[PDB]
């Protein structure tokens, strides 16, 4: 689980758009999601957790897993 | 048991003040940080109350959001939808893309959810769990009790 390490971990894997949930001004704050031109992750924050995973939402937004640090399935 | 439940003190994560809480649906369980910027967790309970009553009305679904602000400033929200088939209602965890809507309001969720499926046009499996139609009864009892 990582703040601004995320964004590289996540830009390293394909993921270079950090979509914020809010508009402009507010866009520094809160759980944002990273966009695949796909696929969105976000930082797994889990119980759980292991060592930094990440959650995977398909192109409509449905969750399709929850992932480890290299984007493989693990479970729901 | 289904809900989502409060755990301690709000703090401050990705610069902003949430509250930490969990899900529960049956023996799944999944820590969650509530967003306060725009709703309280009245406001979020309000909501769940309202959305379980559309739903179980009429067998549909109920959209749970888990996160909110602003309307207009909003780009997406998290959100655990249930879906009622008899006495069993499958769980799913779907996130909500506003950014080219402007249109979205709140009370209307229920109307942004379609209906259920169990895997997407890639043949991926769309995450889901399950519990019963009573525990989620309980749970709507009980926010219609506080």
């Amino acid at each position: 689980l990582k703040g601004k390490e995320a964004q590289e971990a996540a830009s390293n894997l394909g993921f270079d758009r950090r979509i914020p949930p809010q508009k402009a001004p507010f866009n520094s704050h809160g759980q944002p999601v990273f966009y695949d031109g796909k696929n969105y992750i976000t930082p797994d924050i889990d119980s759980h957790n292991v060592t930094n995973g990440w959650k995977m939402f398909n192109s409509k937004g449905k969750r399709i897993g929850t992932y480890d640090s290299g984007l493989n399935r693990i479970k729901d | 048991m289904f809900g989502i439940f409060s755990k301690g003190e709000p703090v401050s994560m990705e610069g902003e003040l949430v509250q930490p809480s969990s899900i529960v649906i049956n023996d799944y369980e999944e820590e969650l940080h509530l967003p306060l910027s725009y709703w309280d967790i009245k406001d979020y309970k309000n909501s769940w109350l309202k959305s379980l009553g559309e739903g179980l009305s009429n067998k549909t679904h109920s959209a749970l959001a888990v996160s909110m602000y602003e309307p207009e400033k909003t780009n997406f929200i998290f959100t655990w939808v249930l879906y009622f088939e008899d006495e069993k209602v499958y769980v799913q965890n779907n996130v909500i893309f506003l950014e080219e809507c402007h249109g979205f309001s709140p009370e209307n969720i229920n109307k942004f959810i379609e209906s259920r499926t169990t895997h997407d046009g890639d043949g991926m499996k769309i995450s889901e769990w399950h519990t019963d139609l009573n525990s989620v009864l309980d749970f709507y009892h009980s926010l219609n009790n506080a």
